[PDB]
């Protein structure tokens, strides 16, 4: 997951009053990946392989 | 401290820049060429390789010549015709030296010579060494 | 400012096989390969220069 | 078939490949 | 199997028949040299070994020819003048080879050629072998 | 021993196929050396080398 931006949110209101609004929202977003691979071969002789 | 080292390991010319000459090599068990270049190359010098055989004649003299053949290994190809080839590249410098080998003995007595005989072929040597005697 | 402009992501350590599809009693064949991978992180965390 | 084993030369360099340094930088 | 010996146990060419080659024995650490005729002689051949140090003018070019002195063994006597030298005697058949060496290095560069240049002999031929190098 | 050369084996290959190709070999090498040494005399008398 990827945070895209957080939102503006609250305010400094005056003490006298009872209520609050609302503010803006954010944003998060879901993103993904995948993986490679790595191949190759070689080959040898059983005689020299082994009496070396 | 040096060693008699021609005592184990005896060295005979093959090639000495105008005559090739066959070289025994039924007594001993295993062996290898040697090419030396004493001036720059002006192209490419490919060479062939020949193993003989007994004469009827004399069971102590060389026959004819015939070609060697080849041996695929587990990777890479066969040649084009199937027959042992040597090229010498035109990089090598006059003061250095290379080795090379064949994988399979076949008759007792073995040569080698040049395709062509011309002024780059005066210009490399060709010496064959010898491992442990069997004698 | 690494470890968070570029991650590096790793799967399995290499792994070696033997292939007897072409491993006779006198020669052998080995097969081996790895997987890994990478994704670029923050673009904001790194700056290159260049001439101009 | 043959593969080739040669040796870079018989000395490390005959003649030594010294050679001059990188120039200076501008003022 | 076949090894391939000339990796490790390098032979060059020293005295062909016709002319002298130096040999640059300074890269490895054992060497020896290596006899053989080609056609039957009628005197004892004897040979001269030298050595040869670092042209001045270039270093990378073999100097004059200096004579290798004798080292007496540990229980025998040094030569009629204390210098090295080697006789090739008559019984030597055609099927055969003779292998000797030096006992001290001296000079980087070592060469070897005949007292006398007559018929005989150019109807040798001598090589030089070396062991494991040290590059 | 002196390791002249390592090869180049394998390659990132397409997950997709069901085979891997050769590579090239190395090169390894064998080296020796030897040893000198270093020799002297030197002499004495019995009585000065007694009293002193």
């Amino acid at each position: 997951m990827k945070i895209a931006d957080y939102g503006q949110l609250g305010e400094y209101t005056c003490d006298a009053k009872c209520d609050a609004e609302f503010g803006e929202p954010g944003n998060i977003r879901h993103l993904e990946g995948k993986t490679y691979d790595y191949r190759g071969v070689f080959c040898f002789n059983r005689k020299n392989l082994q009496e070396a | 401290m040096n060693f008699n080292v021609g005592v184990d390991f005896p060295s005979f010319i093959a090639w000495d820049g105008t005559t090739s000459f066959p070289v025994k090599i039924d007594g001993f068990n295993q062996f290898g060429f040697t090419f030396k270049v004493i001036e720059e190359l002006t192209a490419d010098v490919p060479f062939n390789i020949f193993y003989h055989e007994a004469s009827e004649a004399d069971p102590c003299v060389p026959g004819p010549a015939i070609r060697v053949p080849d041996v695929p290994f587990c990777d890479g190809v066969a040649t084009a015709d199937g027959l042992a080839t040597v090229v010498i590249p035109e990089a090598v410098a006059v003061d250095s030296f290379c080795a090379g080998s064949v994988p399979c003995f076949n008759g007792p007595w073995i040569s080698i010579a040049p395709v062509t005989v011309n002024a780059d072929s005066a210009k490399v040597q060709v010496t064959v060494t010898m491992k442990g005697a069997t004698r | 400012a690494w470890k968070t402009a570029y991650y590096a992501v790793e799967k399995r350590p290499m792994f070696f096989e033997q292939y007897e599809g072409g491993s006779s009693a006198w020669c052998v064949k080995y097969q081996f390969g790895a997987e890994d991978g990478g994704f670029v992180g923050c673009c904001e965390h790194g700056r290159v220069l260049r001439i101009g | 078939m043959v593969s080739l084993d040669c040796r870079n030369t018989c000395a490390p360099a005959p003649a030594s490949r010294l050679v001059q340094p990188p120039c200076f930088v501008c003022r």
